[PDB]
RNA sequence: GGCGAGAGACCGAUAGCGAACAAGUACAGUGAUGGAAAGAUGAAAAGAACUUUGAAAAGAGAGUGAAAAAGUACGUGAAAUUGUUGAAAGGGAAGGGCAUUUGAUCAGACAUGGUGUUUUGUAUUUCACUGGCCAGCAUCAGUUUUGGUGGCAGGAUAAAUCC
RNA sequence: GGAUGCUGGCAUAAUGGUUAUAUGCCGCCCGUCUUGAAACACGGACCAAGGAGUCUAACGUCUAUGCGAGUGUUUGGGUGUA
RNA sequence: AUGAAGAGCUUUUAGUGGGCCAUUUUUGGUAAGCAGAACUGGCGAUGCGGGAUGAACCGAACGUAGAGUUAAGGUGCCGGA
RNA sequence: GGGUUGAUAUGAUGCCCUGACGAGUAGGCAGGCGUGGAGGUCAGUGACGAAGCCUAGACCGUAAGGUCGGGUCGAACGGCC
RNA sequence: ACUUGGCGGAAAGGCCUUGGGUGCUUGCUGGCGAAUUGCAAUGUCAUUUUGCGUGGGGAUAAAUCAUUUGUAUACGACUUAG
């Protein structure tokens, strides 16, 4: 159902992690630059880690997709989800974390009927 | 740099094969008469061949097509130097200075 | 979009030069010279040769 | 609202594409491959085995038999990268070839719901080998040791060089 | 790699898209960058270019230069064109019948013009009355009549106004400005 | 400062007055002086009757409670650090980067409009295919690599050989 | 003035991702002063939380806005849903 | 002659004001990986391939990737040839 | 450096075309991410379970970070200007 | 697969040989069969160990702790005994 698009390409699909987070618990794996004046990951000795640079950058066609090919849109209703009734082939939809089991099977619903992919149709479902 | 008297044959092929115009400070392909005709056909000049003439046969325009010529942007020659060290003269076993008609040879492999 | 080279694809080699259909035609790139009875004097053939 | 909304969205309507220009023409086969001639096959069921070539089909295929009463292999279509020509020649005159086409090989191919739980032939391909190699191995008959050398299989050997051999 | 010759990735140092955020000084210069592309008028990339400018770069234009402006030749019955605002001037008692196009007029601008039997004219209806800049006369304002400039190049021997708060005597009038005290600067 | 009032784009228990609590307290110092830490069960104690093992503390059950993954060491209960289980590796460290194997684990697309009634609930449907992953062949384009081969020119119109 | 056609298999953990491990090659400890740090130079045993260019008076250049030879209501008064 | 990659102009402000190495010129000194100057180029601030190893030497300067060709240096094995 | 307001549809800071370029300490500038609180709005989420915590489970983003699923939990909390 | 007689000790664990049995023999001439794995997909053929089963044979122990000894000994260990 989904939009035709090309191959998706990411470049890095590792992701960049810190310094020494491996090393330290202190030390978080959320990038940081290395600021320091004999760091050898500031200056890109060989056998380092990679830093984040704008050439990794992703193509601008294939930006933002999921591998269905489809842009996330968060949704917590059913009137935030029928903006999505012209979009259905770009857009997939969302159920936010925070809706609770018996209005995720309205959203469900209306979605289903709609014709609107949802990308966490399982969550707080019980049986 | 190394440089020499160039030939005909290898004018031809790089203007052919590495053959850009410095158009409103751009670099085009060439790909058509039209782009020459438009930016030198006040010099006469129509056609890539009678580009090729101007510069072969040193006019009185080879300052304007030569500057419309953007500088060739050569590879490395696919046989090589044929030397093993380059940083010489021509005559004492290297690669720079003036080997006046072996530059046919490099320029071919280099294009 | 894309640079075809000529010396290979002859159609953008004729969109460059028209004479490269006749210059094949008359196989101008095999040319014979006209033979000449030209002989070097004496002088010039004693000179190369002398020690 | 959880997320705002983008004030732009894309179109939906599907963009046609530009006018090709990559026409079809046909193969230009290899100067080893005539009509007559002995072929080596190399994969497939019949790797190994020493065939016959026919004809040159439209869907870049090559038409072969074994035959069939020799080594085994029926009137099949196979692949010319797939095979070895040898210099080893028949004569081909006398065989009605011109009854087989891409058609001929139909597979009726398997639906969906069809699942194999652990594991036919027909008389018109069976007939049509019959006719074919009953005037195929007269001629081969002529030749000595020809009927051996196609029941025979191919195998490289220690030594053999391929770059060096001649098939 | 590339010996290089000039800086990269240089900005050109020039503005483009007015960095004021009102609106419909967006639209005029939506306007005037359509005419600036399809007039061929050099008149119309003036105006546009003069649209970005900033404050200091756009001053006040006085209606007596107005008038020294239309005392030319030839000028009398030309259309004044001010990218910025118009003030008056009580200097003049005399006012002639023109038609000033600008941004912003001033009160007594507008009304002495007015009086005069002139009219004041908007820079989008001067785009309709003149769309390739016919019969136009564009004013520019003083720059260096400011009192940043009067700061501007000081030094010895330059003459430019030092910086100064409070002004009189015993404010910066002694050794340095005197052969009587050391030097004379 | 004292008494009495009303407010805040203030702080929110390592903050905010030192002090949200028996705080100028406990405590230290001969003394002048110095000066903390410390809030939260639950709506309600309904704060665990009773059985059993044990010297007892406690435990195991049972029971109260919406919840004992709320038991007065009580809201949530992070990390360091530790125990048990499971998994894997390990010849003087470990850890990291590129790449793939092996093992484990996991998302996505597989409906599609469509001839169509071989149709039941008579109009729901009867439905062959559709689009994804991996490849192969042919004909082309761009960049390049490696070969075979033909026609020409030049030189002492090769020098030689040969006569 | 940029690849189309034909065919086959699978339609699933098969490709792929993540993760651990193995293998080949590479890979010195961060921060800091310093011409020069892996340093036989200094700090760092670990973890959590806290933790460092702020506010003001007067100014400068630049920018934005309002008015414009004028400009600045808010010391104060009037009024008020204070 | 060649080239111009836009030319000219102004305002304001940061950091810096310990330097070091190589070729060549050169002063003191027996000399110094010493001290001090001149010209350029570099390190500092710079990773990459090579020089086994190295701040400066050779080569070459870096967005992310693919293919090809090469520089310097190399092709007994370690090690690609 | 250029093209493109034309009516009908969505974004002129938009879309598109063309060419070149991309090292970097101190330092400068720009565009963004995240936190506590304030005004506005989504008649936003929520005891049918908010926030927080754990999660070699998944997705988006060059990254800062964001989103989802599962577990635990019990009363509040977010998106956009 | 049996069977006879030898030789081989450097890590022999293999080499040679006798007798008959049995199977194949492409030395030569014939007959029948193969197909559909669908135009290729290693298209699965090897040896390494371990375990659980059936059925056919084969054999029916030691060490350590504890005690003890002092030709030994920080403790382990060692040496003795029962
Ligand atoms: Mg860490
Ligand atoms: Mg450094
Ligand atoms: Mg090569
Ligand atoms: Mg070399
Ligand atoms: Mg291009
Ligand atoms: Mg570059
Ligand atoms: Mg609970
Ligand atoms: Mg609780
Ligand atoms: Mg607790
Ligand atoms: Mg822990
Ligand atoms: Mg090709
Ligand atoms: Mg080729
Ligand atoms: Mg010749
Ligand atoms: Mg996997
Ligand atoms: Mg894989
Ligand atoms: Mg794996
Ligand atoms: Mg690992
Ligand atoms: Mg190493
Ligand atoms: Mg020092
Ligand atoms: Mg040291
Ligand atoms: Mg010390
Ligand atoms: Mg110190
Ligand atoms: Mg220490
Ligand atoms: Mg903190
Ligand atoms: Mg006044
Ligand atoms: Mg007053
Ligand atoms: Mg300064
Ligand atoms: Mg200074
Ligand atoms: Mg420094
Ligand atoms: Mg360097
Ligand atoms: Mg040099
Ligand atoms: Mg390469
Ligand atoms: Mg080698
Ligand atoms: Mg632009
Ligand atoms: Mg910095
Ligand atoms: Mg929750
Ligand atoms: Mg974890
Ligand atoms: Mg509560």
């Amino acid at each position: 159902a989904s939009l035709p698009h090309p191959k998706i390409v990411k470049k890095h699909t590792k992701k960049f992690k810190r310094h020494h987070s491996d090393r330290y618990h202190r030390v978080a794996e959320n990038w940081r630059k290395q600021k320091g004046i004999d760091s050898v990951v500031r200056r890109r000795f060989r056998g380092n880690i990679s830093q984040p640079k704008i050439g990794y950058g992703s193509n601008k066609k294939t930006k933002f997709l999921s591998p269905s090919g489809h842009k996330t849109f968060l949704v917590a209703n059913v009137k935030d989800l029928e903006t999505l009734t012209m979009h259905t082939k770009t857009y997939a939809a969302e159920i936010a974390h925070n809706i609770s089991a018996k209005n995720r099977v309205v959203i469900l619903a209306r979605a289903k009927a709609l014709g609107i992919k949802v990308t966490n149709p399982k969550g707080r479902l019980a049986l | 740099v190394a440089y020499g008297y160039p030939s005909y044959s290898t004018i031809r092929q790089l203007v052919y094969k590495r053959g850009f115009g410095k158009i409103n400070k751009q670099r085009v392909p060439l790909s058509d008469n039209a782009i020459i005709e438009a930016n030198l056909g006040k010099y006469g000049i129509l056609s890539i061949d009678d580009l090729i003439h101007e510069i072969i046969t040193v006019g009185p325009h080879f300052k304007q097509a030569n500057n419309f010529l953007w500088p060739f942007k050569l590879s490395n020659p696919s046989g090589g130097w044929g030397v093993p060290r380059k940083f010489k003269h021509f005559i004492q076993g290297g690669s720079f200075g003036n080997r006046e008609e072996f530059i046919n040879k490099l320029v071919k492999s280099m294009n | 979009v894309l640079k075809k080279n000529p010396l290979k694809n002859k159609q953008v080699l004729l969109r460059l030069n028209p004479y490269a259909k006749v210059f094949a035609a008359e196989k101008l790139g095999s040319k014979k010279a006209e033979k000449t009875g030209t002989k070097p004097a004496a002088v010039f053939t004693e000179t190369l040769k002398h020690d | 609202t959880a997320q705002q909304a983008p004030k732009w969205y894309p179109s939906e309507d599907v963009a046609a594409p530009k006018k090709t220009r990559k026409a079809v023409r046909p193969q230009k086969l290899r100067a080893s491959l005539v009509p007559g001639t002995v072929l080596i096959l190399l994969a497939g069921r019949f790797r190994g085995k020493r065939v016959v070539y026919l004809k040159h089909l439209e869907d870049n295929t090559l038409l072969v038999t074994g035959p069939f009463k020799v080594n085994g292999v029926p009137l099949r279509r196979v692949n010319a990268r797939y095979v070895i020509a040898t210099s080893t020649k028949v004569s081909v005159e006398g065989v009605n070839v011109e009854k087989f086409n891409v058609e001929y090989f139909a597979k009726e191919k398997l639906t969906k719901k069809e699942k194999k739980e652990a594991n036919e032939i027909k008389a018109e391909r069976v007939e049509d080998q019959k006719v074919v190699d009953k005037a195929l191995i007269a001629e081969i008959k002529k030749t000595p040791l020809l009927k051996q050398y196609l029941s025979a299989s191919f195998s490289l050997k220690n030594g053999d060089k391929p770059h060096m051999l001649k098939f | 790699g590339i010996d290089h010759t000039s800086k990269q990735h240089k900005r050109s140092g020039h503005r483009t898209a007015p960095k004021s955020d009102n609106v419909y000084l967006k639209l005029l210069v939506k306007l005037y960058t359509f005419l600036a592309r399809r007039t061929d008028a050099p008149f119309n990339k003036v105006v546009l270019k003069a649209l970005f400018l900033s404050k200091i770069n756009r001053p006040p234009v006085s209606v007596s230069r107005i008038a020294r402006a239309l005392k030319q030749e030839g000028a009398a019955n030309k259309t004044v064109v001010v990218v910025g605002t118009v003030t008056d001037d009580a200097r003049i008692f005399e006012f002639p019948k023109t038609t000033v196009a600008a941004l912003r007029f001033t009160a007594g601008a507008r009304a002495k013009i007015v009086k005069a039997g002139g009219e004041c004219i908007t820079l989008d209806q001067l785009a309709v009355r003149a769309p390739k800049g016919q019969n136009t006369l564009i004013l520019r304002g003083p720059r260096n009549s400011r009192e940043a400039v009067r700061h501007f190049g000081m030094g010895p021997h330059k003459g430019k106004a030092p910086r100064i708060l409070s002004t009189g005597r015993k404010f910066e009038r002694a050794r340095g400005r005197r052969r009587s005290k050391g030097f004379k600067v």
